[PDB]
Parts: C-alpha cells; structure tokens; sequence
C-alpha cells in the first residue's frame, strides 16, 4: 500500500524505510506521529 | 444563527452555522476576527459572511494548518493574533524602492530584518510567509512582520537581535543546497577539512569582512599553537557575515547592505546600511545618502553563487 | 574534560564538561563562573553558532577546544 521543500503496511518502520530514524519527524493530520516529514540537523 | 467562515490560514474557508446565544469560544474554541480575540464573545449581525481564525479543533484545520505554517505549535495563533493586532498599526513606508517600517515598539531590528530580506535571495518554505513578504514588498508588511514575531518567539515591543531573528527564518527557507568547505591548517598538526550545510553555511559570527575569511583568520589548534582557517568553496546566493559590533568602514560596491548597531548591550538602536549608487542609511522612515559610511557594524551581507579559493 | 571559552574582554574561562553535556548545561557552568544569566549568552565554536538542545558531541568539540562567549543585541 502506497519534506518542507517540496521533495508500506498497517512509525519507526517507515523510519526504518540513509537519514537515521533519530533525525526523521513524521507529521500525519497536522500532528507528530500524505505524511510530512521534518528534519532535526 | 448566522453563516460565517473559519480558517486557520485565511486561504481554505470552512463554512459555518453559529448559533447566536453562544459564544464563539463554546461552538469553536479559540476565535479571532482580524486580529481580535472574539472567544468569549456572542455572534453580532454585522459577522454574516465574515472569516474568523479558529484554533486547529479536528484533523482538516490541523493539517491547514501545518501545511501553511510549518509548526505544530498550538501557542503559534495566539502569538501570530496578538502580534497583528500591533503590527496592523504601524507605517510601512517605501524608502527609495524598499519596504522599511516607521519606529514604533522597538521594531528597529524588525525593520532592519525587513528590509535585509528584501535585498537577498531567500525562498521560504512556509506558504504563510511567502505569501506574507510578497505583501509586504508591495508595502502591505503587518502580516510579515506579525508573522516573524512569531516565529521568531518574540512579542510586540521587545528587543531584538538581527543575527538571531535571521538565523530564525533562515530554518525556514530552502538552504538545503547551500554549502561551505572550510580548512584548518596547523605547521604541526596538518589539515583539517570541515563541510557544513544549510543554515551553517550562510552564517559566521567573528569577523564582518567575507574578504577575510577567503584570507584566512587565525584560530587556537588544540596542540597549542595558532591554525589558519579559511573558506576553502562557498555555494550559496548570500553570505552574512557578522561580529560584536564594532566601528567598521562600510565601502560603496563591497557588500550587499548591513546592520548598524548603536548602544549597549542592555539597550541599543539598529539602523540599515545599503549599497545602491552610493550608500543610504535607513533608519526607520528616515533615509540619508553619503558617499562614505563609518559606524557600529554588527552584520554584513554578500552577495555569492558559488566561490572557490585558490590557496593549495 | 575541560574547555575554555574566550569572553568578550579577553577573560578565558575554565570549564569542566561531557561530551552528553547540552549547550544549556554549558550556559549554565559559565553563569556559574561569570554569573551571566544564561538567556543572554552566546556560544561560537570557529565562528559556528551552538544552537540549544544540541550536544558538545554534535559539534565533535573535544578536550583543549577553544570557545568564544558573546551575548545578544537588545535593539528597538
Ligand atoms: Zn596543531
């Protein structure tokens, strides 16, 4: 079943999905979890 | 009951039915209209078809809402809201070809911000404050400036620090691409390469002068002894240079525009710095030309697109 | 380990910290030292602003490292 700049099967697993999860935030309904992703550097 | 809009981004209007015997607050939450906190009050006649702003209460408005801001904070409307309500006071007047804004509620580094961004090439992320700078270099600011005193967690009538509102918005913009090669060399130790990106390679804070730091400035080596660190490449469309202010001799065609800082570290004023045909200092509404300019310096700009050096 | 940080008279200052240590907790041992509130401080590591919520090991600063305290601008 199918980033602020404009760039799976029912989290961390699709963070799974070479950025390190630790540095992914995943945004789903306006809310930290189309999912946005945001980048902690 | 009337008919209104809701909207967390004034773009996507959400139709509403209000019973008029309750407030705003009880049917909606948190309710501003233009600026004014109307959460406690009742519905009045004259709000037929009016738009309000709502606090994000369901999964549409939360997802508006990050889509046009970029934040999930839920202080971020209150913030934004009450900033307005100032900001829609002040006067923006166009300083020969600029947008700056007049003094009021110690908004010089604001101004300053303002009138910065207008002169380097930035793309913001957010659609908020795209939207919101396109307005103001028309001279229509209030939503701009509301817009960075919220971003940046500031309020209406604080100081302020140029560097770090910039620093602030810089987060959101797209810098993804910028990139700095820096080099730090030691007689004993040898060579050290350092690659920053983003927002880390657009900023220095030690010296005013990007003529400098393409020379070489010397730095401690954790041996002991002095290193030189120099700017090896630069990619990006600016560079902001910048240092505790000092008395520094601005020369017409050598920079973009900077920052004057007069004052103290408790209290002090900013004034604009630009270079056009010769140099004009902007101060608020206020605009003087002069061929030669000598004052506390705190930022300078750059223009840049892509710099290498040739020290091997 | 120990730091030092250059401060804005040309004091330097001597520190004990952890690489874990965040740059609030560097703030906090130099108001300890100077006693300037750590809301106004500044750290520069080579001229690169250390940002709150990073970590002296996100910047790789290591034992001997030089740092430079300046503060913020009040400016209306
Ligand atoms: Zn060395």
């Amino acid at each position: 079943m199918q980033t602020l700049t404009g760039k799976v099967e029912p989290i961390e697993n699709v963070k799974a999905k070479g950025i390190p999860p630790d540095q992914q935030r995943l945004i789903f309904a306006g809310r930290q979890l189309t999912l946005h992703l945001v980048l902690r550097l | 009951t009337i008919k209104v809009f809701t909207t967390v981004d004034n773009i996507n209007l959400h139709t509403q039915v209000v019973d008029m015997s309750m407030t705003y607050g009880q049917q909606f939450g948190p309710t501003y209209l233009d600026g004014a906190d109307v959460t406690k009050i009742k519905p009045h006649n004259s709000h037929e078809g009016k738009t309000f702003y709502v606090l994000p209460n369901d999964d549409t408005l939360r997802v508006e809402a990050f889509e046009y801001y970029h934040t999930t904070d839920p202080s971020f409307l209150g913030r934004y809201m009450s900033a307005l309500n100032h900001t829609k006071k002040w006067k923006y007047p166009q300083v020969n070809g600029l947008t700056s804004i007049k003094w009021a509620d110690n908004n010089s580094y604001l101004a300053t911000a303002l009138l910065t961004l207008q002169q380097i090439e930035l793309k913001f992320n957010p659609p908020a404050l795209q939207d919101a700078y396109y307005r103001a270099r028309a001279g229509e600011a209030a939503n701009f400036c509301a817009l960075i005193l919220a971003y940046c967690n500031k309020t209406v009538g604080e100081l302020g620090d140029v560097r770090e509102t910039m620093s602030y918005l810089f987060q959101h913009a797209n810098l993804d691409s910028c990139k700095r090669v820096l080099n730090v060399v030691c007689k004993t130790c040898g060579q050290q390469q350092t690659t920053l990106k983003g927002v880390e390679a657009v900023m220095y804070m030690g010296t005013l002068s990007y003529e400098q730091f393409k020379k070489g400035v010397q730095i401690p080596c954790t041996c002991g002894k002095q290193a030189t660190k120099y700017l090896v490449q630069q990619e990006s469309p600016f560079v902001m240079m910048s240092a505790p202010p000092a008395q520094y001799e601005l020369k017409h065609g050598t920079f973009t525009c900077a920052s004057e800082y007069t004052g103290n570290y408790q209290c002090g004023h900013y004034k604009h710095i630009t270079s056009k045909e010769t140099l004009y200092c902007i101060n608020g509404a206020l605009l003087t030309k002069s061929s030669e300019y000598k004052g506390p310096i705190t930022d300078v700009f750059y223009k840049e697109n892509s710099y290498t050096t040739t020290i091997k």
